[PDB]
This record gives structure tokens, C-alpha cells and sequence, in this order.
């Protein structure tokens, strides 16, 4: 009596369950862990809130419509206003984390579709107008998804994002996003997607506002579809849990 | 003190570093390590090929 | 003064040479290394990772997610072809821009088996069996199911296990094949057929999609490093 | 096998069990590990093919011209200047961008060539040209004229070359301020999320300056300096999709939406059309 | 004649090269060495020695001893800022010409903690407590005492021990910082405040001065040798 | 640690004793030895940073152009002459003056370049130029003309170079008459405290002379000779404040009073203004 | 060379110094410490911010005038808006702490006065 | 008789002096000695950090 379809994850005062998941993808094989003394530079005693910061934060849901192109969330950012994890970002110059990203989305034996849940590290995005760079307000959606576009975005001295889905706003083949830790929610067999991401970056720690080392993207390759009778509102919810969060350089708050 | 490695084939060669900085050394063209697992197969629960991926 | 004698090649500058050269930063203390997840040692590590193939190049679809969708639906017959592309991991537009293909395009020769994983994205209630086949060159691409099954094939039955693999065994007269196109180096034809048509119940969509992933096997290798045709420019970017 | 050899093909025979190598579930995010023998009778093959030319090192280790400008004997532009960057050339840049972070030493090579400019000067008799390339790390005095005191280079590193001789060359250590060069940076330079955005907020590799040391002839001469990069002792992390859309700007990833691939007739056409 | 083959770089002249070269004075007998006090082995030996910082750049004062004076006096309140400069040992005019700063300006990168020693030059009868603080970047420079105390700080109480130290711990996202200016490499803000205002008796001057010394800690280092911007010329001196 | 490594950061915790690392007394002349952990809880940090590039040797060991003059094919100045000194260039001079006394060997490098002068001579056909640099130690016969017997150099050391070849180079021993070169000399040359004053009373390094060996062409040519110094095997004593005021004269420390630093608004302005 | 007049306290990224203190009074002899497992009830994993929360927070100064009667501050409260210590109070139902209370006030050999610094537990008013 | 030292890193190199004068040898770029005391701390009576500088 054991099925890999079932699973349960506990982190802090929060637990998640699935009865129809795939496996669980673990980063680049690496499992999150605090910073070793032989790999640090910040000389001050770090802070490890632990249970207070490394828990499951459930973001705003999103509707998957027969035509939705996709969504995305910058990671250090998507939680910058949730609980003490956010409070620690505001109060500290330096931060370091990994996350257990859990994307939920149930349908029924009668619906169909296939999402691609992926964690893209260092997802720098392009601009609609080749002479500028997207603005913060256009890139960051903090706890509320950012939508990809079904077709190109016009130029014209604006600071918009080239949200064309098949280009992942990075100017690359969207179908090659698999070289990144990922899973596929194929309503037919799947029902949720879990990915544990280890801290990634070219430095031991970084400022959590000024930089977004990972970007979560959900992108349907096979559009939702059902039949008259089957329910029409199929939401997609994202829950993310920080792991081994450390903060250095304490000072006055504010994300200025 | 020189070193002596193997050349590429289907024999050896001698090397003596002449500079005080490792940056000056020739390329490391013979590191044939390989670890696909990190990318293909980063699953937490080992998946046995002959078995069903779901049950 | 040790009697010496320069030989041909002296003073030249080979782009792929390999010599020692004085550091411009004597005794510079490099930044200590750090454990960064996912290091890469060989490009083949990447070529072994599945990436979604755009089987549906057809017209304007190349500018939408549809390029990655393989149309399957209930018919009033079986034997119907579902798709068909050649084994030109490097040249064929179907593969050329894949993870595997991108890499191949930086080399001149390739060798090894290839894996085509097919995921059925229909609905839980949808069923059916397909015939994934690979026909080595020599004759033409099979035009009927009854002629494709005469070659290397896998009868995939859709069920709880969503995906199914068609391992394209490296059959060839030479050890390596050209990444570029060449008939000597012909690789054969990969085709799919309906074994037993899609069969859904009422209230369940009868038109579905099948995704196709491609990746290299453990016996895959690439030779003769070259530049990609896929990237160009007219002037240094500003 | 042989350190870099490839897997040998294991001979297989007829099967009829409940072992399902061929059936899997891509949703897991796991790539199948199937091999020929799993879905067809195979023979045994001792494979000697090596993956030697696919090592990160062999892939990025070839000199690449990343940029080039010119400066003249006399006139307005008598000395050249270039803010160091690997993103103005598309060739090398697309390779490096195959990975998110990278670390390597660099072999620098310079190809310096001169060409006589058309003029009306009588009896021109050029002497051999001697050039001077000089590197100015961020924060150092810059030359404002071909005879500025700055070309003293008491501390700045600089090479002196003379036409005819082999291309000047020199090694450069991994100069990052961090634990690895970053190829992408989804962040800003300001904590307010203003100022600069993207890779260019990290680029502070200083500037390169070239000039003649002597004018040579009475006539006018123009010299071109080609800068080549060659990564050595490479270490790369987190591979990413290769660049699809052509490059647009040098200081950001801005692109012009492109199709996923070239097209063809129908999903049945065995031809590239 | 030993077959040889010159490689790129041959015959060039790198300013930072390191080769052997024939002596023009064959067998010259150097003058025997002698024990001279205070030998120097590394520049950091110097950068560890305190030097008086000119916190008061304000206007014309740069042309007098006043540049090195920090005004402190009895007020009708507390919380008053006493000074505030950034952590840019290389760039900021406050440090740039210091012993530490002079050295930094011959390099491109720096790393390590820094010591700011504050000597109270008031009168024996003068008293008071100050709040020396260091706020890492990310937010703005603290504008009120109540916001500076939220960061790394030392409440200095003036007494028989004249001086007090504010050790500025090297907090940073990278191992090294640029000596030149750059916001990525931002270092934060160093500010001082009145904890409990100056309190003298009668017949004792109520307006005083505080000197500030700066020096490097034992974990300080510098990289990438370059030329100083601080010295220039137009023609060879005669 | 590793010979040149830097101190590691010792992890510390909460304190509440009468130990006062932070309180000291600068009057002693002693610099505080406080470290992060003394005034704040620290973590432990294994620091691998090296101080390799700060050694007196690495700091003064880079070729530096200390001077350069020219001499012509024909005409008035057919040969050059230079009283040897490191104080005509400001770059290297400011570094050496970082210390009171210094001792080192010297690597000499010469960059010799020629340029054709504008004239009205028909059919000019220059032959390859060959130069001759010659050193004349204090007390030796000096050349009065490009064809003086003095260029025989039976004993004087001199190099012969030909355009096209690598820069001529040679090593020079520590030539002081004393136990170390003096960078400063608060004294006179006369016991009456008259005559010369300052560093120049010690400078008696002789003179350098350059010239062509052949005229080459019928046309007029001007040649520039750049002299580079590179201290090797350095030993320095008694560090001093770095030069603040620009250099004025080459034979003394004369300066034009300068402000202590650049200015800024108020002692509260976090900006360089 | 040692004087009990001098002292220095370090807690987190903050240090305090005095050159004229008395001794240091330690609670009821007890020194602060986390809650032992045999003395707890709250079953969840607690959070110990440590350096981020246990640091020196300097409040608003106050003027001592020839007639000032005195001042007072409720403790859990006086810091409820300072840094992460406050943020943790807002986000959590339960909290537990001890404090190093340091009251500063210098004058001069010529002034005079005597304050009474006291920590009153459970000061219902 | 050559010598063999260590290069700078985060391997060795061979050196053979070819000239009769030590002046001709390459620079001594690897002398990492350090003695700050001469400058920072030239006090006659040892000052113990944790103690008061005056009493
Ligand atoms: C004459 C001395 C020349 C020295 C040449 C120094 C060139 C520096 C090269 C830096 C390399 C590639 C780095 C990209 C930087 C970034 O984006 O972070
Ligand atoms: C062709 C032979 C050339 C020999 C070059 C000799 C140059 C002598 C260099 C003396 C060095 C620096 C000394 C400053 C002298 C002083 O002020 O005491």
C-alpha cells in the first residue's frame, strides 16, 4: 500500500497534500542549505528565522482560460510583501534562499491541457522598444501573476515587456525551457507540480529587492479545453515556501 | 620538473609551465568528466527505468 | 646563445592554438570559487535533456504555442498518418532549433541513438493506440501504415503512463553523420500512424494534442567544432 | 569507458515481460533513460566514440574577435577607446550565453593592421609603425589626447607592438568581483529598482585604449585593432536555451519576437520548405 | 640548430612582463645592505596605520586644519546628527586622500573591515555620549537617530579613555568592492549622532572638536593594480 | 595564513564584561587592533583573500616611461642626451616617493620610434635605421657631435638596436654609492649649508646619449626614444605620506599649496560635491 | 590596568561603551535564556531571529530639567515599532524575552543629581 | 640545476637563471612577509586590546 502519486510536504506551520502529483523535482540535484563558513563573506551573525520565514505562502490564484498564454512571477519578489519573509527582506541588505515551489491545478477526467511549471534562474527580460529596458512596474507583479502575450507587443518609446509567450520574453525557444528545473501539469495524469530550488547566483548572498535570481513561469503548451457541461473556471494556484532563509546587514526598513 | 600526459588518439607529450601565474597555463582540454543526472533526472525519488513512472 | 631554427608556422596566430602566455595581472588573487548548483562539464550533458519539438512548423503556427502541438482526433477510420519528419537532428526545421539541434549546429558530425518521448495531452477519458515508427533510408518514406510497420517501431498504447518512447537506434553505414544536409549521410524517416483511432465518451473533447520531446542517448557524440548558421549580425551592437 | 568514451550498445533479445522501459511520464520533469535495446533487439557494439570535443573547455576555447575600431595617423581620431565587452560580437556572445554563470581565465590576442589613406602628399616614406594598447581599470585616469601623460602606464598594464611581428598576446585572470562572471542579471543597479537594468549593471571591466607611438610617415595612415577573446580554464553553471532571436542591443537582451523555427509544408512533409 | 617555433606575443613588450635580461654592468659589486629602521614589505602594512580623516570638507575649510575638525557643542536637545559620509574608502572625498585612500587609489578592488577611531579633543571637564553607526546600503542614509540605531552601531561614552572605535564590518554581497564608484558595489552610510548632548560646567568651553582616524583591519586586501587619478602633469618637469 | 592570506573572521557572540576593545587612546601613537567581533556579534569566516598584489615588489614592478626626447636624421640636434632621473615623470616618481629610502635593481626598456619629417626632397628611399644608446657615468667623456670618438664605447656600456626588432632591454644593478637610494634628502651639498639643496644633491647617475648610426634616407627623419624603468628586487624603508600637491620642478620638492581634499556640501552630504 | 568603571556590551550588530558605570545588575540573579522543553506548552517550532531581534535599540532621548518628575516606558511596548523585533511582535501571537536595559546620562564634575533606573515587572497603573 | 616554485592560484613552474649576475634575475613577486607592528603599534609598553589604554 504505497503510491508515488500521493505526497505531503511540511514546512513551518504549513502542510501541503496531493493525491495526483508526479515526482518532485529537486533543483540541480542540490537541496537547499545554509551558507557554509568557507563560502561566506558577510562577517556579521546572520539571522535564520526558520519556521517564521520558511513556510508555505499561497499567492493569488489565476484563471486558466482556453486562450491564456501564460504567467510568470519573479521569485525573491513574489513574496516581498508576505509575512515575516517580507519583513526580513525590507530590514536586511543581504538575503539568501531556496524554495519549495508548489503549483496546484485540478480539473477532471473530462478536461484537458498541459501546463509547464518551470523555475528559470536569472530570467532577464526584453523590451518592446529596442532602445529601453522594461520598468519595475512592468516586470514585477508581487504575489499576483504577470501575463504573457498571445502575440507581439508594439514598440513606441515605452518601457514595456516583450511578453510574447513563444519567446518567454527572453528571445529563446519557449520549448527549450526544459533545461531548467521543471515539471508538466498534464490534467490528464497530473494535478500539481512540485519543484525544490536551491539557492542560485554568482555570489553567496544578494539584495532581495534589487535582484530576482529566479523566476517561476507557468505556460500552457496544450490549451485548456472541455465541453458544454464541464465547469469553466479552472484556476491555477501557486504556493511557494522559502528554505534555509538567511539575512545579513540589518538596518532600517524600507525598500528604498 | 616537467609533466607528461597522454595525447588524443584512437603516446604522450611533455609540458613545463614557464609562468608564475596559473592563469598563464594552457587550456584544460582533457577534462572528460560527465554527470548528466543534475539535468536529466533531477527527481527526488529514484525512477527505475523498467518500472511505471506512476502507479 | 643556443643554436635554434624556426619552422613553418612560426609567428602565425591559429585561432585554435594552445600555448602559454604571460599574465598581464602578475600575482592577481582570483576570487575564491563557490559551489553553484548545476555545473556543466560537457555539452552532451545538455543534449541528453528532453526539449519540446515543434513538429507543426506548418505556416503561421511557428509564431505560437501551436508549433509544439500534434493534432490527434477521433476519425472514421484508422491508418491515418499523424505526422512525419526526417532524421536530420541538425538540418530539419523540426529539430534544428531544439536543445539537441542547437548543439549539433555548432558541430559538423554527429552519431548516436535518439529518444523521442511522446506525451498524450488529451483528457483522462480519451484513449487510443498509435504506431511510432522509424524507417531507415533506402526506400521512400512509408506512405501507408502497413508499410511503416515493416520498419523499426513501437506501438504506443495511451493510458495512465502519459508518455511513451520511440528510441531511434543509430543505424547508419558510417560511424558519424553530417550535421549539415547530405544524401550520403541520409538518416531515414520518422512517422506516426493511428493504430486504433482515438475513442472518447460523450462530454469529453474528441480533438486532442500530443507533445513530442527529443533528447540524445548515452551513445551520442559530436565532432568537428564549427560556427552556427543560426546567429548573424551586420554591425557591432551598441 | 575511457574517461570520455561513450556508452557501448548492450546486445538484447526478444522480451515479453511487464517491464516497461518505453512507458514513462514526462510530467515528472525527468528525461527518459531508454536505450536502443529497451525497445528492440540489438546486437552488441563496443563503441569507441569520445565526447572529447564537447567539453565546456573545448567548446569555448577558440579565439574570437569580439570587437575592433580604428585610430588614425593624424586628424580627429588619433587614438582609439573601447569599453570592454563580449556582447558586441554575436558569435562568442551566443556561446557564453549558453550558461547562466561562467568562470574562466582569458587569453587575449590582438591583430593590428594599418592601411595608407588616400591623400595628395608628395614623396611619402613611412617608417615602421609601433602601437600601444593600454588598459584602464574602472577608476583610472583616461587619455584625452594621443600624447596625454596617462600613456606613461607606471601601473596600468599595456603592450607595445611593432608591425611585422607576431600578434601581441597576453593572459588575463578571472577578474570578477564575484564568484563567477554573470551572463544574465534579472535585476537593477538601484535598490529602488530604477537606474540600469540587466547584464550591463554588472559590467565594469574598464576601458581599452590604443594609439600609435610614432606617426611614421608624412602621409595619413589608418590602423585597425581587432580584439580576440579565448576563455581558458572554464567552469560553467546552469545551462539555458540558446539565443533564438537575433541580437539587437549590446547592453541588454532586447529582441524582436521570432518564430520558433523555419517552416515546412505540412506535418507530413519530409522536406525543409 | 634546435627546431623552434615562435608564438603569438613574441617580440612584444608587456609593461607587466617578468623576464630575465643581461646586466649592463657585468660583475658589479652592489653596496652591502644595511639595517635601516622601518622596512616595508606590503602596502597593507601602511593601510593598517591610522591617519586623520578630513570629515569637514565643507567649503574653504579644506585649506586649513579645520578640515580635520568635527564640531560638537552643547545643544538644547539630543538626536542631532554630527556628521555623515558614505563607505567609499576609495571615492568619497572624505577618505580618498587618506593614507588608506591613497593606497586604494592605486588599485581597482578592495575588501575588508575598516576602523574609524574617534578622539574627543574637548576639555577634561566636557562630557557626553555619541552614537557612531554604520547602516549597510539598501535603504537610504538614516535621517534621524532613531533610524540609525537600527543598524550596526557603537554608543561611545566620552571619559578618561579619549578615543573610541567604530569597527565597520565588511558586509557586502560580493567578495570585493570597486575602489572607483559604482552602485552595485554600494557600501552604505556612516553617521554620528548625539546620544546624550555635551555637558560642560561653567568656565569650560562648550564648543568642542572630535578627530577621526581611519585604518584597515587584518582582513583587508586590494586587487588589480592601476594608476592614480590623483597625480598628473603636462610636460616633463625641469 | 597561506603566507600571504588575510586574517579569518573569528565568530563572536553577546558580551557584557569590563573588557573594552572599543575604548582606547590614540594619543599613544598606537593604532587600534580592533576587529569586527570586538564590537558586534560576528559569524565565522574562512577568508582566502591574499595580499599578494600589495607587496612592495608587485607595487613598484611595472615598466614606467620616465622620460623621452628626440634626435634627428640631420640638422641641429642629431643626437640626444639626458641626465638620468626618475623625477621628470610623475607616475613612477609618486610611487617611489611613497618611501623615504629604497633599494632595487632596475630593468631598463627602450621604445625607439622614427617619423619622416616634411620636406621637399625628391625620391626618398630610406634604408633601415640603426640606433645607438650609450651611458656615460659621471666623469666620462661626452659626445659633442654625432660622430665624436666617444661613441667607440670601449668601456662605456651601450646598446645597438635596429628598427623592427623587439625593444632593446637590459638589467642594471643597484648603483647607489650608499646603502640605499635616497628619495628625499633634507640637506645640502656644501658643509656651509649652501650650494644645492634637496634630492638633487645626491643624484649623480650620469648621462644617457642616443643617436642614429646611419642617416638612412636623403630625406629628414626624426626619432623619439622612450626610457622605461622597472624596479626589481625591491626593498623599501620608512613609508611617508603620498604626494598631495602636483609636482612643480624635477630637482626639488617645490609645490604650490593645495587643499587637503576635494569638497562637498556639508558634513552631512553623502555626495561628492 | 583594569577598572570596573569601564565596560562594553555587544549584542548583534551593536555595541555600547561606558567609562563611568557602576556594576551591572543582573535580574533576580537570573540571566536570560530560551525556553526549556520541559517548561513549554506552545507546541510549534518557535522562531529565534537572534541577531536581527536581540540588538540595541536606542529610544527617543528626554530632557532632565530641574523640575522633571520622572519618566516610564512599558517594555514589551517601547520597542513594538522598532526594527524586526517589532515586526515579530506583530506577526506572532506569542513572544518571550529578556532585555539588557541601558540608561545613559552624562553631566560634568560640576552638575548634580541622582536618577533611579528601575525595572518594575508587572507595573499595573 | 633548475628550481621549481608554486604559481599563484585559489601547480608549479620551472625557472633556470641564465645570467652571471643576480641583477638579471626576474622579480621577487612572491615575498608575502608582513609585519605591521613596526608602524601600527610602535609602543614601548605592550598594549592589550581588551584593556584600557590609560588607568
Ligand atoms: C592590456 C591589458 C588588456 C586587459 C584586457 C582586460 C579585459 C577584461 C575582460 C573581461 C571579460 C568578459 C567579461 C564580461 C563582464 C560582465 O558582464 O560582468
Ligand atoms: C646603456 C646603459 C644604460 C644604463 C642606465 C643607467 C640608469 C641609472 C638609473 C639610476 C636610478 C634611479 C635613481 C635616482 C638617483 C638619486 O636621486 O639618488
Amino acid at each position: 500500500g504505497y503510491s508515488d502519486r500521493v505526497r505531503s510536504i511540511t514546512l513551518g506551520n504549513s502542510t501541503i497534500t496531493t493525491q495526483e502529483c508526479a515526482n518532485v523535482v529537486v533543483g540541480y540535484g542540490v537541496w537547499p542549505d545554509y551558507l557554509k563558513d568557507s563560502e561566506a563573506t558577510a562577517e556579521d551573525q546572520p539571522t535564520q528565522p526558520d519556521v517564521a520565514t520558511c513556510r508555505f505562502y499561497t499567492l493569488d490564484s489565476v484563471q486558466w482560460q482556453k486562450t491564456s498564454p501564460g504567467w510568470w512571477w519573479k521569485l525573491p519578489d513574489a513574496l516581498s510583501n508576505l509575512g515575516l519573509f517580507g519583513q526580513n527582506m525590507q530590514y536586511h541588505y543581504l538575503g539568501r534562499t531556496g524554495y519549495t515551489v508548489h503549483v496546484q491545478c485540478n480539473a477532471s477526467k473530462f478536461h484537458q491541457g498541459c501546463l509547464l511549471v518551470v523555475c528559470v534562474p536569472e530570467a532577464e527580460m526584453g523590451c518592446a522598444t529596442l532602445d529601453n529596458t522594461p520598468s519595475s512596474v512592468e516586470l514585477l507583479g508581487g504575489d499576483s501573476a504577470k501575463e504573457f502575450a498571445d502575440k507581439p507587443v508594439a514598440s513606441g518609446s515605452n518601457k514595456l515587456v516583450q511578453r510574447v509567450v513563444y519567446n518567454a520574453g527572453m528571445g529563446v525557444g519557449v520549448g527549450n525551457l526544459t533545461i531548467f528545473p521543471h515539471q508538466w501539469i498534464n490534467l490528464r495524469t497530473n494535478n500539481s507540480a512540485t519543484i525544490v530550488m536551491p539557492y542560485t547566483n554568482s555570489v553567496p548572498m544578494d539584495n532581495m529587492f534589487r535582484h530576482n535570481n529566479v523566476t517561476l513561469m507557468v505556460i500552457p503548451f496544450v490549451p485548456l479545453d472541455y465541453c458544454p457541461g464541464s465547469t469553466t473556471y479552472v484556476p491555477i494556484t501557486v504556493t511557494i515556501a522559502p528554505m534555509c532563509a538567511e539575512y545579513n546587514g540589518l538596518r532600517l526598513a524600507g525598500h528604498q | 620538473g616537467a609533466q607528461v600526459s597522454t595525447q588524443k588518439t584512437g603516446i604522450h607529450y611533455t609540458n613545463i609551465n614557464y609562468y608564475k601565474d596559473a592563469a598563464s597555463n594552457s587550456a584544460n582540454r582533457q577534462d572528460f568528466t560527465q554527470d548528466p543526472g543534475k539535468f536529466t533526472e533531477p527527481v527526488k525519488d529514484i525512477m527505475i527505468k523498467s518500472l511505471p513512472a506512476l502507479n | 646563445g643556443l643554436p635554434t631554427m624556426n619552422t613553418p608556422g612560426s609567428c602565425q596566430f591559429l585561432t585554435s592554438d594552445d600555448f602559454q602566455s604571460p599574465s598581464a595581472m602578475p600575482q592577481y588573487d582570483v576570487t575564491p570559487e563557490m559551489r553553484i548548483p548545476g555545473e556543466v562539464k560537457n555539452l552532451m550533458e545538455i543534449a541528453e535533456v528532453d526539449s519540446v519539438v515543434p513538429v507543426q512548423n506548418v505556416g503561421e503556427k511557428v509564431n505560437s504555442m501551436e508549433a509544439y502541438q500534434i493534432p490527434v482526433r477521433s476519425n472514421e477510420g484508422s491508418g491515418t498518418q499523424v505526422f512525419g519528419f526526417p532524421l536530420q537532428p541538425g538540418y530539419s526545421s523540426v529539430f534544428s532549433r531544439t536543445l539537441l539541434g542547437e548543439i549539433l549546429n555548432y558541430y559538423t558530425h554527429w552519431s548516436g541513438s535518439i529518444k523521442l518521448t511522446f506525451m498524450f495531452c488529451g483528457s483522462a477519458m480519451a484513449t487510443g493506440k498509435f504506431l511510432l515508427a522509424y524507417s531507415p533510408p533506402g526506400a521512400g518514406a512509408p506512405t501507408k501504415r502497413v508499410d511503416a510497420m515493416l520498419g523499426t517501431h513501437v506501438v504506443w498504447d495511451v493510458g495512465l503512463q502519459s508518455s511513451c518512447v520511440l528510441c531511434i537506434p543509430w543505424i547508419s553505414q558510417t560511424h558519424y553523420r553530417y550535421v549539415a544536409s547530405d544524401e550520403y549521410t541520409a538518416g531515414g524517416f520518422i512517422t506516426c500512424w493511428y493504430q486504433t483511432n482515438i475513442v472518447v465518451p460523450a462530454d469529453a473533447q474528441s480533438s486532442c494534442y500530443i507533445m513530442c520531446f527529443v533528447s540524445a542517448c548515452n551513445d551520442f557524440s559530436v565532432r568537428l567544432l564549427k560556427d552556427t548558421p543560426f546567429i548573424t549580425q551586420q554591425n557591432f551592437f551598441q | 569507458a575511457a574517461i570520455g568514451r561513450v556508452a557501448d550498445t548492450v546486445g538484447t533479445g526478444p522480451t515479453n515481460s511487464e517491464a516497461i522501459p518505453a512507458l514513462t511520464a514526462a510530467e515528472t520533469g525527468h528525461t527518459s533513460q531508454v536505450v536502443p535495446g529497451d525497445t528492440m533487439q540489438t546486437r552488441h557494439v563496443k563503441n569507441y566514440h569520445s565526447r572529447s570535443e564537447s567539453t565546456i573547455e573545448n567548446f569555448l576555447c577558440r579565439s574570437a574577435c569580439v570587437y575592433f575600431t580604428e585610430y588614425e595617423n593624424s586628424g580627429a581620431k588619433r587614438y582609439a577607446e573601447w569599453v570592454i565587452t563580449p556582447r558586441q560580437a554575436a558569435q562568442l556572445r551566443r556561446k557564453l550565453e549558453f550558461f547562466t554563470y561562467v568562470r574562466f581565465d582569458l587569453e587575449l590576442t590582438f591583430v593590428i593592421t594599418s592601411t595608407q589613406q588616400p591623400s595628395t602628399t608628395q614623396n611619402q616614406d613611412a617608417q615602421i609603425l609601433t602601437h600601444q594598447i593600454m588598459y584602464v581599470p574602472p577608476g583610472g585616469p583616461v587619455p584625452d589626447k594621443v600624447d596625454s601623460y596617462v600613456w606613461q602606464t607606471s601601473t596600468n598594464p599595456s603592450v607595445f607592438w611593432t608591425e611585422g611581428n607576431a600578434p601581441p598576446r597576453m593572459s588575463i585572470p578571472f577578474l570578477s568581483i564575484g564568484n563567477a562572471y554573470s551572463n544574465f542579471y534579472d535585476g537593477w543597479s538601484e535598490f529602488s529598482r530604477n537606474g540600469v537594468y540587466g547584464i550591463n549593471t554588472l559590467n565594469n571591466m574598464g576601458t581599452l585604449y590604443a594609439r600609435h607611438v610614432n606617426a611614421g610617415s608624412t602621409g595619413p595612415i589608418k590602423s585597425t585593432i581587432r580584439i580576440y577573446f579565448k576563455p581558458k580554464h572554464v567552469k560553467a553553471w546552469i545551462p539555458r536555451p540558446p539565443r533564438l532571436c537575433q541580437y539587437e542591443k549590446a547592453k541588454n537582451v532586447n529582441f524582436q519576437p521570432s518564430g520558433v523555427t523555419t517552416t515546412r509544408q505540412s506535418i507530413t512533409t519530409m522536406t525543409n520548405t
